[PDB]
């Protein structure tokens, strides 16, 4: 996954950094995840609902 | 570094460091209270000798 076209650590980039773009390929077509697909990796609570 | 993904509708954004989530979690709340009274009086009285 290292120096790749995709952030691969999340927060930080670092498989991302120093990286030529004359050596990245296109991982994919498309970059746009599902419309609000962030809001399927909150935590829940139960309680509070 | 980031660049990260990060969309609302079409449009794309990045994320400042300091920032775990900006979602646009989307919710609408309305209230709606309305209390009219009326009250009224009268009397009227007559009185009559001859």
């Amino acid at each position: 996954l290292v120096c790749n076209g995709d952030s691969d650590c999340d927060e930080d980039s670092a498989d991302e950094d120093r990286c030529e773009d004359s050596e990245r390929r296109p991982s994919c077509d498309i970059d746009k995840p599902p419309p609000n697909i962030e809001l399927t990796g909150n935590g829940y609570n139960e309680l509070t609902g | 570094g980031g660049c990260s993904p990060h969309y609302i509708l079409n449009t794309r954004f990045r994320k400042p460091y300091n920032v775990e989530s900006y979602t646009p979690q989307t919710q609408g709340k309305y209230e709606f209270i309305l209390k009219e009274y009326e009250s009224y009086s009268d009397f009227e009285r007559n009185v009559t000798e001859k």
